[PDB]
RNA sequence: GCGAUGAUCUACCCAUGGGUGGGUACAAAUGGCAGUCUGACAAGU
């Protein structure tokens, strides 16, 4: 979800696509100020579900 | 926030009736309602529904009192009576019924309200109407008690004023200022004081030809030259007079001029000066009524000036 | 003095060395300024947790009572037994009063004018003592108290 | 607006294209629409279904 | 082939085309809020209906001091279904801010998607006769609109006033006759509002009948000195 | 007694809308049902809405006034949905009606003065 | 927009009549007037259906 | 029923045709428009024009 | 330093720069067409 962001998921990240691009610098603090509503748990897990399914 | 009760009153078929007053009696749980029929009814609350009707008399009742006990209702029309109704005695009061006991009428055109008040210092209703009187009459013994029927004018608070110089007189009612001098008698001046709008409050002249208005909004000067049969005036000005409000105003001279304003402020002028005054304590009355511990009366003689104020209070200044 | 003030930076108290005659001369001497807001800088500021649930409860239960970080304000404000204080609701001037430190504090008389004046000053008083715009803060503590007034 | 339309759209909310050719050439209304799949209906028989 | 012209006040535009409309320029383009239709010339736009928003008959009207601007910060009394508070976020643009205030719930959730898509909107979804529980987080309006059908439109103005706008303020106000009186004329009405508001600190400037496009309704629009 | 229904008329003002409803469906001007007043309301010919405030649940008709606001169409309560049955002249408990529009009515002076006076509540 | 709305009231009084006539066939105790301007109107006889 | 079906949908085509073509269109305010003025003299040398 | 393993051949402006017009394949949308059935009897005895 939008808030389990730390320092540490941000290098992260880094270990993914880029930090050094900013993004996640950006991903982050857009994070801290989210404003898209949160939603139901179940949601965020068959989503991942969902997520995982395209990304194979 | 909700209307849960309705009631209609007997119609009248001539007309358009109307229910001029409503009262709440408390010893029995009733309300008592005099309508334009010119009728009394007595409703009672609970079940919302009707004990009592009386016609009372030919027209339209206009209020209604009560003593404290529930035990008189008096009524008071506009065909000039008032009534009582009663229920004191016990078999009365028993069975909750009401008696058209008494009427009575006194009053010259037609009456407007009732109020009355009991205590053991005494016990009286108060009926005021359209004859610029109010009469005071026994609630206890209305049937017994004598009225007393005080009159329309009183001179407290004068209106009118004349000076021995030229041997005029000058009256003064809403924004006019009739003069008039004698010899037979003659009419000479007229002041619609097209400014202000309010009753003239204080108004004075001295010996001679000076003259002012005073309001407790604002105030306004003249001087006065006789031109023949008929006079002229002029409007002075000083912006002082101008804001300045004043319960009171007395000539010193044809100069100097004292005022009195609702603060209980006093100012001098020649034609801002103005003079110390002595305080005065509050206790439990001066806190409730706010206007005892205001001065009343100003008087002046060639020099010295007397003030006094609701305690009794008497003072002397020198200017 | 002191007066206290609540925001979503957090809580604010500001030292009033002396009220009614303060009102009056800073109304007819115009203080909206930051020069005022040198005159009168601060008592002390606390500010709170990052925890938006933990502020949205603090606003609950401001408009209902006193809150947390409100009582562990208040046992250090005091420096005698009475120190007077301006706030800004009868309701929580009444709860002041009544709970545990037994101070003397004024309701929220005519004091309109200056929670105004520091209410426009504070923007010079985050310099001072909220080192950002706030304003982000302010939108999303409205969006939450709003969903959970209702249902939501 | 589920709940703001009245009963007989729910009835009628599916076969809203027939239900129009219908209305626009005066032959007679269709009565299912989506509620076909319904189980209530998928017992009913007929007649039935539609009542 | 469409042309566009500035109005008197910044943001509001016409457009002449084949038509001619009351426009304002979205910083959220391409996704209308409420059915209303859209035009683009590039960039985009978002029209008004003067027969849907009180203000924008008054824009039509004609007012010279109306006091909402870009760069400005506003408080939307009345803001109700989100339509019209959307249209004033759009023209004070990133910069200006709308604090918008509803008592109703519905278009409370309605207002909450609307929130949820601009953030130059600011909810506030509490009472409103009692300013507290929004004045510990409303800071200094410069300029106040309020369309609500409390009789009480001089009080609401007069506190949130008074707790909120800064001296010299602009203040704007929707009169509904009918709702109010519904017996004596509107412009009686009309008059004994206008002393009303004067007594309570309003300096009235101007006030336009919303005749042609309204039943019985008047908008008032004053400034605000040595107040508070 | 339904703390839900905001607008409930007292016992006078319950008796001008019995009647007037009864004359009306006595003409047959009036259209029964809570299905069929959205029905109406939808089509713009509703002249006014009245509504029962004695029926459970009381959602089942709650959701018209939501249209009743945006149409500008009065509606009222009446507290007794027995009461609303055997005055617009059916067999049935019937939670909610509505008065339709014909000029031609001998009863338009009546139909005013009644939805002046739920506005006069309403507003 | 003028003719639309003209059209759209012919059309309102064409099935307000129409749906007038429908009435008059349904069921229940009729009866007909002649009001004084000289139009026909209809009114049921106070009757509950059942 | 069947003509009134038809009549009526025909009625709803027309009407809120009508409505978008309205919200479409654009009308011409004709509102009455008061000015404030705080001394006699400056009513007297009032010009809209200034 | 040619070719049957294939030669040749299938809208308007501002002088190999920009602006206009049309024609096919793919996507977009709260564009359109385009409008949400009727309204008291029925079944058993």
């Amino acid at each position: 979800d939008k808030a389990s962001l730390n320092d540490d998921s941000l290098h992260d990240l880094a270990a993914l696509l880029n930090e050094d691009s900013g993004i996640a610098q950006r991903v982050i603090d857009n994070a801290r100020i989210s404003m898209g509503q949160d939603i139901s748990e179940t949601d965020m897990e068959n989503v991942c579900v969902f997520a995982q399914r395209v990304a194979s | 926030g909700r209307l849960l009760h309705t009631m209609k009153v007997d119609k009248a078929k001539k007309e358009s009736t109307l229910v001029w007053s409503v009262i709440y009696l408390p010893r029995t749980d009733q309300i008592a309602s005099g309508d334009s029929t010119g009728s009394i009814k007595f409703w009672d609350f609970q079940f919302a529904t009707l004990n009592q009707s009386f016609k009372a008399h030919d027209a339209d009742v206009l209020c209604l009192t009560t003593d404290t006990d529930n035990n008189y209702v008096f009524s008071a029309g506009v065909d000039r009576k008032i009534f009582q109704f009663s229920q004191n005695t016990n078999k009365s009061q028993k069975n909750n019924r009401w008696v058209n006991s008494s009427n009575r009428l006194l009053h010259g055109n037609d009456i407007r309200a009732i109020c009355a008040y009991q205590s053991k210092g005494a016990d009286f209703l108060v009926s005021g109407g359209v004859e610029k009187t109010l009469v005071i009459n026994s609630l206890t013994s209305f049937s017994n008690g004598n009225y007393r029927k005080m009159p329309t004018v009183e001179p407290y608070s004068k209106n009118v004023l004349v000076n021995k110089e030229q041997r005029l007189v000058v009256s003064w009612s809403e924004s006019t200022v009739k003069i008039w001098t004698m010899g037979n008698y003659k009419l000479v001046c007229k002041l619609t004081l097209k400014d202000d709008q309010n009753i003239s409050t204080c108004s004075l002249s001295p010996d001679g030809q000076v003259l002012v208005v005073g309001r407790p909004s604002t105030t306004k000067v003249f001087h006065l030259q006789p031109v023949g049969n008929k006079l002229k005036v002029t409007k002075l000005d000083n912006d002082l007079l101008l804001r300045t409000s004043t319960k009171l105003v007395k000539f010193i001279d044809n100069s100097k001029i004292v005022i009195c304003s609702c603060e209980d402020d006093v100012f001098i002028v020649d034609l801002p000066q103005e003079v110390e005054l002595l305080e005065v304590t509050s206790t439990k009355s001066s806190i409730k009524v706010p206007y005892i511990n205001r001065i009343n009366h100003l008087e002046v003689d060639q020099n010295i000036a007397v003030i006094s104020r609701g305690c009794g209070v008497v003072d002397i200044l020198d200017l | 003095a002191y007066v206290l003030t609540e925001t979503s930076a957090g809580y604010a108290l500001l030292k009033a060395s002396d009220k009614i005659y303060k009102s009056s001369s800073l109304i007819q001497d115009l203080d909206s300024s930051d020069k005022v807001l040198k005159e009168f800088k601060i008592a002390a500021f606390s500010k709170f947790n990052s925890a938006a649930n933990a502020l949205e409860e603090a606003n609950s239960i401001i408009e209902g009572k006193v809150s947390s970080q409100l009582e562990k304000l208040l046992e250090e404000i005091k420096k005698d037994k009475k120190s007077t204080l301006i706030v800004s609701e009868t309701k929580l001037a009444n709860a002041i009063n009544k709970l545990g430190l037994n101070f003397n504090v004024v309701s929220d008389a005519v004091t309109l004018d200056i929670y105004r004046a520091i209410k426009e000053y504070l923007p010079e008083l985050l310099p001072g003592m909220s080192d950002n715009d706030l304003s982000k803060m302010s939108l999303g503590l409205a969006h939450s108290i709003g969903r959970h007034k209702l249902k939501f | 607006s589920l709940a703001k339309s009245p009963a007989s759209t729910i009835q009628i909310l599916g076969a809203e294209k027939a239900l129009f050719r219908a209305l626009k050439t005066k032959h007679d209304t269709p009565k299912y629409g989506l509620l076909y799949h319904a189980s209530l209906v998928g017992q009913a028989t007929g007649k039935n279904k539609g009542k | 082939k469409v042309v566009i012209e500035p109005h008197r006040h910044a943001g509001v535009y016409i457009a002449r085309g084949k038509e001619d409309l009351l426009v304002t320029k979205n910083m959220a383009p391409g996704e209308s809020v409420y059915g209303e239709k859209r035009i683009s010339v590039k960039v985009e736009y978002r029209v008004w209906n003067p027969f849907r928003s009180k203000l924008a008959a008054g824009i039509m009207g004609g007012l010279d001091e109306l006091f909402i601007a870009p760069g400005k910060k506003v408080l939307y009394l009345g803001a109700a279904s989100g339509t019209s508070v959307s249209h004033v976020s759009d023209v004070v643009g990133p910069e200006g801010v709308v604090y918008a205030v509803e008592f109703s719930h519905r278009p409370g959730r309605e207002l909450i998607s609307m929130a949820k898509k601009r953030p130059n909107i600011i909810p506030i979804i509490e009472d409103a006769r009692h300013p507290q529980k929004y004045r510990m987080l409303i800071g200094m309006v410069d300029c106040v609109f309020a369309d609500v059908a409390q009789p009480d439109q001089a009080r609401i103005i007069a506190l949130n006033s008074h707790m909120f706008l800064k001296d010299q303020g602009g203040v704007v106000i929707s009169i509904k006759a009918n709702c109010i009186d519904s017996t004596v004329d509107a412009e009686t009405v009309f008059a004994r509002e206008v002393q009303k508001l004067r007594e309570e600190r309003i300096k009235p400037l101007e006030q336009l009948t919303l005749e042609p496009y309204e039943r019985d309704h008047c908008i008032v629009v004053g400034r605000y000195m040595r107040s508070g | 007694p339904n703390p839900k229904a905001f607008p409930l008329a007292d016992a006078a003002l319950t008796q001008q809308i019995l009647d007037v409803v009864q004359q009306a469906a006595n003409l047959r001007q009036l259209k029964k049902g809570a299905n069929e007043a959205t029905k109406t309301l939808n089509r713009g010919i509703s002249e006014f809405i009245i509504m029962a405030a004695d029926c459970e649940p009381i959602e089942i008709l709650l959701h018209l006034p939501l249209l009743c606001e945006d149409k500008n169409v009065p509606y009222v309560f009446v507290p007794s949905r027995v009461a609303l049955g055997r005055a617009c002249g059916v067999s049935r408990p019937v939670i909610a009606a509505s008065i339709t529009t014909n000029d031609a009515s001998a009863i338009k002076t009546q139909i005013y003065a009644v939805k002046d006076k739920i506005e006069t509540l309403l507003i | 927009v003028k003719q639309h709305l003209q059209r759209e009231t012919q059309l309102k009084q064409v099935q307000q009549r129409m749906d007038a006539q429908r009435e008059l066939l349904k069921k229940g105790s009729k009866k007909k007037i002649v009001d004084s301007s000289g139009k026909i109107s209809f009114k049921w006889k106070k009757q509950r259906k059942r | 029923t069947q003509d009134s079906n038809y009549v009526r949908t025909l009625r709803q085509i027309e009407l809120k045709k009508l409505e978008k073509g309205a919200k479409q269109l654009m009308f011409k305010s004709s509102g009455n428009h008061t000015i404030f003025v705080d001394s006699r003299e400056k009513m007297n040398e009032f010009t809209p024009e200034k």
